[PDB]
């Protein structure tokens, strides 16, 4: 047949995971996923969910089994800084997700385990290719883009990106068209501030180094009361 | 240069330590601070290993790496190499960014905590700026008297040749860098 | 079940009881022992006409033989680990094997393919013939790793006449001893009577021969027609 | 003796023999004797090109300066070390600078505006020490390769054969 | 084995010739997905090394591995040898290691087959080898592989004679895109080609330069039709 | 691995059972030297020569062909060219022929009851021990020795004719021309150049290939002798 | 060289070598190879390429379920 | 079935592993303003058999404490891993006992490294694990056979878990100290408890600030000692006599 | 651990270690055990059982805290308190492994539900045990001291008074006390170029 039938079930898998999307700017790279339906009693700040940082210059956007991707973004982690270690300099996003990537077709290589159930979009920067960001999925291939989307309605995500992306636009363009793509492919009645995560990485706080926040729920909310709703 | 001075000092919200001409030895983790005086080899190469682990850190635990929990981590990766201990006086210095005190420490190269908190020295040299360096200090200075009597403790530490030198003040929420 | 080392619910076990089915494939052998000396004839095959006739006969060190009545490859891993097995004790003490061990070490050898998970067991009979430091010796060893030192015995495909024939004449050969003769003509005759309606011919047939003062020497040669 | 000596202008990095391209703006020289010395350079050379195999790109001459200390450490951590001295240079075709570094036996790093080796290397590097300007031409680069030629064997107990000389660039590395 | 073989015809269309100084490797590729980056985009033909290249169809995943194994190799015998490993070398380990995933239990074989062609220095013979799921190699002056291939290959073998390899990259080109164009309904936005001229001039050819080859083949066979 | 009812190995015999459909290789010995040929099919005309090479030189003593997936055999063949070229570079002698086709055909038992390389193989060449001598080989472990002998989808119904068609004095032409004879006889096909190949394999040529040229001569030959 | 090196990097496993000499002398062959077997089908079972630590039930069966080696902190 | 992946990718076997933690004897725990605690009902046999051996609820570090659902040997194991995980990775090289952030962290390895190793189930216990770091406070986290964790406010597993949960999403506001917890979680698992209710059947533990006391000597201040206590049955009684 | 050896050897051909070379005694008493050093020489096994150390410091508070957390490990993993030939065992396992390459020179003293114990470890792993003992390189005076003026059950106060002689014989001193039914006590010293930035 050229199938393999536990990968297409690893890829319904991450098709449960609810959705997520990320967006390159002409200067940065945007990451915004859903946290699915969740209960009243679920902290908010020390959740680690969607969301990671995998060096000074590198990022991650997950779906899957989160159990299964610590232990690819711990080793993404550790490679980055033997990396760095290494040259003296910083880890290119392409080489760090063919590393990753390698692994999650190295298990699918087998049959004495299962494959990882994690899709990661990474969005990173380095002085080979300037921003970088890129996709891959539970068989171990990889791909890049300018705009994607993974897990639970990544097709109906992918629709919405179509004909909206323009291909010049800047980071504070992407994290409205990042909202409007979730709240259209919403898993939920509606979105609030505390259901969602961004991170973002932007060219120094002015050139030099490379700038790389995570968003906390009231910074959240600071990018929600635009491109809000009335 | 074969052998470098590291040199330490105390005072209210504040801390000094400075360091050879060329690489400046005095090494930085966002709020801690690591002279090294060492083979170059060695000084580097604590370098990389404590940026390996300080990010590591830094990324794993939410917050940057404290000068306390600084000091155990230089201990235990010293005690690491036991049986081929770098060659390194390294000087940690930092203020805790969550008590505000001033901390600093040595160590020999197995990573004993020399605990030392009056004023610490550091090279191949030390018997002269130890005997300089206890009748230059008072205790309790705010951080330009504290640079005052620390350049005054380097500038008589000098050899007749003159070479300058590079002067951290470690400060409660600032640093500076003075190339003396 | 096919399994290698599973029982059946009658207590059985269907891959040794297909190890010795491989004695209703291999080709007949047989052989026989006296005071001084032992023998074994081993009948050959080909594949056509033209075809040269199957080797079954093999020495350690001119101090033992072997054959096969089953798998040739399966009786050879038996062989070259016999042949080293002799080997190793001569080198190592300046002694010998005596052959008491030989029939022994094949009995532990081939019990261990039924016992572990692996690979099956040599699927082969076969008959090993020595000297010791007292008289010469017949072993008959069967698949799972059986020893009996048969006074005569036939196997292969219907052996049931050879067999028949040493049991039949206990004079000839038990009772001769000095020079080999009647030994080697006595054996040939037990499998001479097993064919049904095949041939006997002069490169077709040979014999294993040993016992005192006989460094095992292999009789497939020209030399062969002496005892035709 | 064989001293490598190599030079830094405005315009490129110098070097002068023991040497090797590593990559298209990456050369290398390794004063020092017979085997590892020589044969380490193999395995950088190796690895350094399967990166630009394998990225559709090239590290820079720092990446590669760091990189060659790191395994002339790690090589040595269960040995006792060996009479080494590499000295690195290359082009940045993202700074434009030529770049130059200095590694010692120990596995030292120094980053410079020239590098040396070997006894009367010294003389070389106190001509260097007379001679040098912050931005050097070409011209006077190698007339400085001239004027350290010019005593070396006149300094030297022997005319010991001088140097072979070559150059990386933005036009990629050239030889004479 | 036979499932696996059937990964290689759910895989692209990848294609080749021959000619007396070079050899063109080509593949359809899908173009981009309207929102994939074409700088941030594997190319689907692979440089092994400057004298080396491989092409393929079916797992790309594995086809990943396959060529990480195969780039780790050709350096290591470069390495080990001075010897810029010779095409018929590279083949024998990419080929072998799909006889040593075919042979287990565990460890399934690669659902791949390759094109793997260049130029040892001074062998202006273009080798070109083929590899499948078992570890063949079977060579060819020109080969398809991946699914709609029949027409490829009927195309292909009514077009070219193995003692007429065209020595022009022109001529060479021309055929190639020809061949793809017969699959390609899609239109010829979506192929790739490569060529290997001698001594490391390895080229890649642009999304321009293909269309002054799919802009010169169209018209002549307009040219066919008022004929 | 598996045991059958009836004392054989069922993943030997049903791989074995895919050579009855592979290329029909046939070799022949004479006094003079032997012969081997194959049936040159190539997947298409694209296809050159120098790659699936269906018969092979092992060194300028021996020679191989086959009927299987040649790559699988070509692994073998790896270690049949470097045992047999190591056995001379330690000891200064070609490995006499015989004493390489056990050690070559040994690697298909690899130290049990083993995964086949699912191809038959035919080793041929000469040494002063036993002269020309032309061999079997498989999945299992086998032997030959100097007769005719063939593999592939014709083989057993070409041995009918190969069997009745020779004997010990030929010269090598004469089995050259015998062996196109046969070789022809089931293909449905005009054997030339491109859908016949051959060899020679002599003191004074060592194994060779004929070329293109010298199978258009040889098939010239045989094609007027048609007149006979 | 140093002395202690080799001697300590095979300290694990050959005291464990020598503990089974001990259980084979007071216990026969069966205890000996009863856990020589047991420690082949945990040890061996353990595929996971990301996980280096080893085997958590080795400890039950190693007696280091409670106890802590330098070579555990510094591996 | 060995974990791989059935026909709409559900893993398979940890959904029943999963039951077997939703089988078990409950336990509770929550977050409270100035402390943490952890509870859990005890069951044992006749009056032959003891409750007061080692204790169902457990101390991991010196600021850390454990309580679980399921088969309580796959939870023993698991904690006295975890507990030689804390000293050979943090102490050991850190001088600190971990945060319960990296100790979760580790635990959730082990559940993680059952759902794909070869030869192995996956364990068939969730661990609610509660405790205090200086840096981000009095926490709580559940750690389930997936080896995922979530962080909560309150969390309740096992048997009682449906009605544990709705009543601390009815009950728990953002103004509880850690006295008025224990008497809504007291009231809790009275309504867990499936025999008799009393200082036997629950096991009750708590994170406060340290009891010098406790630290088994005195002379530097510095240290501060146990931040997590045992209730003795008699600690127990006593609020016991409220509820 | 092994790593950065064979070239140590050639760099020497060193910073020195800061090895403690003073002096530290244990005393056995008419309720528990006294220790002291003349100083932070005593580490903590356990709340319990303490070590006075002496040679190179940093194997003295390396090993005395990975023994300590071998024994925290085993109070959890028993439910009991740990006793001081646990501690003895331990050290003399852990010792006879580093072969005494690791340096320390160590008292262990303390209180179990068994009673009051003190003992002492020198480098070799070897042992000593009895009603009191001296080590660090002023002991040769404490011998005569603590010979002298112990006696059958000295009382805290006495043994505290002792502690001061011996350490005072071979000006100031660290004393604890471990005191059967009670919490261990711990008691110290009781005797022109200019530029600038932002970094």
């Amino acid at each position: 047949e050229g199938r393999l039938y536990q990968v297409e079930y690893a890829l319904e898998s991450i098709s449960h995971a609810g959705t997520a999307i990320g967006i390159m700017a002409s200067d940065g790279i945007v990451l915004a996923a859903e946290r699915k339906v969740t209960s009243t009693l679920l902290e908010q700040d020390t959740s680690t969910e969607k969301l990671y940082k995998l060096n000074d210059k590198i990022a991650v956007a997950v779906a899957g089994l989160t159990a299964d991707a610590e232990i690819l973004i711990n080793t993404a982690r550790i490679h980055a800084q033997n990396y760095l270690k290494t040259y003296n300099e910083d880890i290119p996003v392409e080489i760090l997700v063919r590393r990753l990537s390698d692994i999650k077709q190295g298990y699918t290589q087998h049959g004495g385990l299962r494959p990882f159930g994690v899709s990661f979009i990474y969005a990173g920067y380095d002085d080979r290719y300037g921003y970088q960001l890129y996709t891959s999925n539970p068989s171990g291939n990889y791909t890049g883009w300018k705009a994607i989307s993974v897990g639970a309605n990544t097709s109906a995500a992918q629709t919405l990106l179509q004909m909206d992306y323009k291909d010049d636009m800047k980071v504070d363009d992407a994290i409205e068209l990042a909202l409007k793509t979730l709240s259209k492919t919403t898993d939920s009645s509606a979105l609030t501030y505390d259901r969602l995560e961004f991170a973002t990485i932007r060219k120094g706080a002015n050139d030099g180094e490379v700038y790389q926040k995570i968003f906390k729920p009231q910074e959240i909310k600071d990018i929600l009361v635009k491109t809000g709703i009335t | 240069i074969n052998g470098g001075i590291v040199v330490a000092m105390t005072g209210k919200d504040c801390v000094a330590i400075a360091c050879d001409l060329r690489f400046e030895k005095i090494f930085h983790y966002g709020h801690v601070f690591l002279g090294i005086t060492g083979l170059a080899t060695d000084v580097t190469t604590l370098n990389e290993m404590f940026r390996y682990k300080t990010n590591l850190y830094k990324l794993k635990e939410e917050r940057a790496i404290e000068p306390e929990t600084f000091t155990q981590l230089v201990s235990s990766s010293l005690y690491e190499r036991r049986f081929g201990p770098y060659f390194v006086g390294p000087v940690v210095a930092g203020i805790n960014s969550k008590s505000g005190k001033p901390f600093i420490a040595g160590f020999d190269l197995i990573g004993c905590i020399d605990e030392a908190k009056d004023f610490i020295v550091s090279g191949t040299a030390s018997d002269q700026l130890f005997g300089m360096c206890e009748s230059l200090y008072e205790p309790n200075l705010e951080p330009e008297d504290l640079f005052e009597t620390i350049s005054q403790a380097l500038l008589n530490a000098a050899d007749r040749d003159g070479w300058g030198a590079v002067v951290y003040i470690i400060k409660k929420d600032e640093v500076v860098k003075r190339y003396l | 079940d096919g399994d290698t080392v599973t029982f059946s619910p009658t207590g059985r076990l269907f891959q040794v009881e297909y190890a010795l089915e491989a004695i209703k494939q291999g080709s007949v052998t047989v052989g026989l022992r006296s005071n001084t000396h032992a023998v074994l004839v081993a009948l050959k095959r080909n594949a056509d006409e033209l075809s040269s006739y199957q080797k079954k006969i093999i020495k350690c060190d001119e101090h033992m033989g072997l054959s096969l009545a089953g798998l040739a490859p399966d009786a050879r891993v038996l062989s070259n680990y016999l042949r080293q097995q002799c080997n190793y004790s001569s080198l190592v003490f300046n002694r010998k094997l005596a052959v008491e061990r030989a029939g022994h070490l094949l009995c532990d050898k081939a019990q261990k393919n039924t016992q572990s998970y692996g690979g099956r067991p040599y699927g082969v009979g076969l008959l090993i013939i020595g000297y010791d430091k007292s008289g010469a010796h017949l072993l008959e060893f069967q698949p799972s790793g059986n020893v009996t030192e048969l006074y005569g015995t036939a196997i292969g495909a219907r052996s049931q006449g050879a067999k028949t024939y040493l049991e039949r004449t206990l004079d000839t050969f038990i009772k001769i001893d000095g020079n080999p003769d009647e030994l080697i003509k006595a054996g040939v005759e037990a499998i001479s009577q097993s064919l049904r309606d095949e041939s006997l011919t002069v490169d077709n047939l040979s014999i294993a021969i040993v016992g005192k003062d006989t460094p095992f020497t292999i009789y497939d040669g020209e030399a062969v027609a002496k005892y035709i | 003796m064989d001293i490598i000596l190599g030079i830094r202008v405005q315009d490129s990095v110098i070097l002068a023999s023991k040497t090797r391209q590593l990559s298209p703006h990456t050369l290398m020289s390794f004063a020092g004797e017979a085997g590892d010395t020589v044969q380490f350079a193999e395995y950088i050379q190796a690895n350094i090109q399967l990166y630009s195999i394998r990225e559709d790109y090239e590290l820079s001459p720092q990446a590669v300066s760091s990189f060659v200390r790191q395994e002339l450490a790690k090589s040595i951590r269960s040995r006792r070390p060996y009479q080494v001295n590499v000295l690195i240079g290359g082009y940045d075709k993202k700074k434009n600078k030529p770049e130059l570094y200095q590694i010692d036996y120990l596995g030292t790093k120094v980053e410079l505006p020239y590098g040396a080796h070997g006894y009367s290397g010294f003389y070389t590097f106190s001509l260097l020490d007379h001679h040098y300007r912050p931005d050097m031409t070409t011209e006077e680069g190698l007339d400085l390769l001239k004027l350290c030629v010019q005593e070396l064997e006149k300094r030297m107990p022997m005319d010991f054969k001088g140097v072979i000389v070559k150059i990386v660039d933005k036009d990629g590395i050239r030889q004479v | 084995v036979e499932y696996a073989l059937e990964a290689v015809k759910r895989g692209t269309c990848a294609v080749g010739v021959k000619g007396k100084n070079c050899v063109v490797l080509g593949c359809e590729r899908r173009s981009t997905l309207k929102l994939q980056d074409t700088r941030i985009t594997p190319s689907k033909v692979s440089k092994i090394d400057s004298h080396v290249v491989l092409s393929f169809s079916g797992l790309n995943a594995d086809s990943r591995i396959l060529i990480e194994k195969a780039r780790v190799e050709a350096q290591s015998h470069r390495l080990t040898l001075e010897d810029p490993v010779t095409v018929e070398y590279l083949t024998r380990y990419v080929a072998g290691v799909q006889q040593r995933y075919t042979q287990s239990g565990g460890v399934r074989p690669f659902g791949v087959s390759t094109l793997i062609a260049g130029f040892d220095p001074r062998d202006d013979e273009p080798k070109l080898y083929q590899t499948e799921p078992s570890g063949i190699y079977s060579s060819w002056s020109a080969q398809t592989i991946g699914r709609n291939s029949k027409t490829v290959r009927e195309f292909l073998e009514k077009n070219y004679d193995r003692k007429e390899p065209p020595a022009t990259v022109e001529e060479c080109v021309k055929l190639t895109v020809r061949s793809l164009l017969e699959v390609v309904q899609t239109g010829a936005k979506n192929i790739e080609i490569t060529v290997v001229k001698p001594d490391s001039d390895i080229v890649a050819l642009s999304s321009e330069e293909i269309n002054q080859y799919v802009t010169q083949i169209e018209q002549e066979k307009q040219e066919q039709q008022e004929q | 691995s598996t045991f059958s009812p009836e004392g054989r190995l069922f993943q030997v015999e049903y791989s074995l059972e895919a050579i009855k459909l592979g290329s029909t290789a046939i070799g022949i010995a004479t006094k003079e030297g032997v012969v081997l040929g194959v049936e040159k099919r190539a997947t298409s005309p694209l296809l050159e020569s120098d790659s699936i090479e269906k018969i092979v030189e092992i060194d300028r003593h021996i020679g191989c062909a086959m009927s299987g997936l040649t790559a699988d055999a070509r692994s073998m063949i790896e270690h049949a060219r470097t045992a047999a070229v190591t056995h001379n570079l330690y000891y200064d002698e070609d490995i006499n022929v015989e004493s390489l086709t056990q050690s070559v055909c040994d690697l298909a038992l690899r130290r049990l009851m083993s995964r086949p390389f699912g191809v038959a193989l035919l080793i041929a060449g000469h040494d002063a021990d036993d002269g020309y001598q032309l061999f079997h080989a498989e999945p299992s472990g086998t032997f030959y020795r100097y007769n005719a002998k063939a593999i592939g989808s014709g083989s057993e119904g070409a041995q009918a004719e190969l069997l009745n068609e020779w004997h010990s004095s030929l010269t090598l032409k004469e089995a050259e021309l015998l062996v196109l004879k046969i070789l022809k006889q089931v293909m449905e096909e005009k054997l030339d150049e491109n859908n016949a190949q051959l060899s020679c394999i002599t003191k004074q040529d060592g194994f060779k290939i004929y070329d293109n040229e010298k199978t258009a001569e040889l098939i010239k030959e045989l094609k007027e002798k048609e007149a006979a | 060289r140093h002395p202690l090196e080799s001697t300590l990097k095979n300290w694990e496993t050959t005291q464990r070598q020598r503990q089974m000499e001990q259980y084979r002398q007071i216990f026969g062959i069966a205890e000996p190879m009863k856990r020589t077997m047991e420690m082949e089908i945990v040890n061996r079972t353990d595929f996971n390429p990301l996980s280096t630590n080893g085997s958590i039930h080795r400890d039950i069966l190693l007696n280091k379920e409670c106890s802590i080696d330098w070579e555990d902190v510094y591996p | 079935s060995l974990t791989t992946f059935s026909p709409s990718g559900k893993l398979g076997q940890i959904d029943y592993a999963l039951t077997a933690v939703k089988q078990g004897v409950t336990s509770l725990g929550i977050k409270a303003t100035n402390g943490v605690v952890i509870a859990t009902e005890k069951k044992s046999s006749s009056p032959l058999a003891m409750s007061e051996t080692l204790s169902k609820v457990s101390l991991l570090t010196p600021d850390i404490g454990a309580v679980y659902s399921g088969m309580g040997p796959d939870y023993r194991v698991l904690v006295d891993k975890s507990r030689k995980v804390a000293h050979t990775s943090y102490k050991r090289i850190y001088g600190e006992y971990p945060p319960t952030k990296l100790l979760v962290s580790e635990v959730a390895k082990i559940m993680q490294e059952a759902t794909q190793s070869g030869g192995v189930r996956p364990f068939g216990v969730s661990l609610l694990i509660a405790g205090h770091d200086e840096f981000n406070g009095f926490s709580l986290y559940q750690v389930d056979p997936s080896g995922s964790y979530f962080p909560w406010k309150a969390t309740a597993i096992g048997k009682g878990s449906v009605a544990a949960k709705t009543f601390l999403e009815k009950r728990w506001n953002d103004e509880l100290e850690l006295e008025d917890a224990i008497h809504i979680a007291l009231l809790t698992l009275k309504e867990s408890v499936e025999g008799e209710f009393n200082g036997d059947t629950i096991e009750l533990a708590i994170i406060g600030d340290e009891n010098p006391d406790l630290l088994g000597y005195t002379g530097i201040p510095t240290d501060k000692g146990p931040r997590f206590r045992k209730l003795t049955s008699q600690e127990i009684n006593d609020r016991l006599e409220a509820l | 651990s092994f790593d950065n050896y064979q070239r140590n050897n050639f760099l020497a051909e060193q910073p020195k270690a800061t090895s403690t070379g003073t002096t530290i005694v244990g005393v056995k008493f008419n309720n528990g055990v006294v220790i002291a050093a003349d100083t932070a020489k005593l580490h903590r096994i356990s709340p319990k059982i303490w070590c006075a150390g002496a040679g190179t410091a940093a194997d003295t508070e390396a090993v005395t805290q990975l023994i300590g957390s071998n024994i925290e490990l085993h109070s959890l993993y028993t439910s009991r308190e740990p006793r001081v030939v646990s501690a003895l065992q331990m050290l003399k396992q852990h010792l006879f492994k580093y072969q005494g390459h690791i340096g320390a020179y160590l008292i262990v003293a303390g209180v179990d539900p068994t009673g009051s114990h003190l003992f002492s470890i020198h480098a070799h792993g070897s042992t000593d045990v009895g009603y009191y003992l001296s080590l660090g390189s002023g002991s040769l005076a404490a011998m005569a001291v603590l010979e002298s003026h112990w006696k059958q059950d000295l009382t805290k106060e006495e043994a505290i008074k002792l502690a001061s002689d011996a350490i005072q014989a071979g000006s100031n001193v660290d004393v604890c006390v471990m005191e059967i039914g009670k919490d261990a006590e711990y008691l110290r010293n009781y005797l022109a170029v200019l530029k600038e930035s932002i970094v």
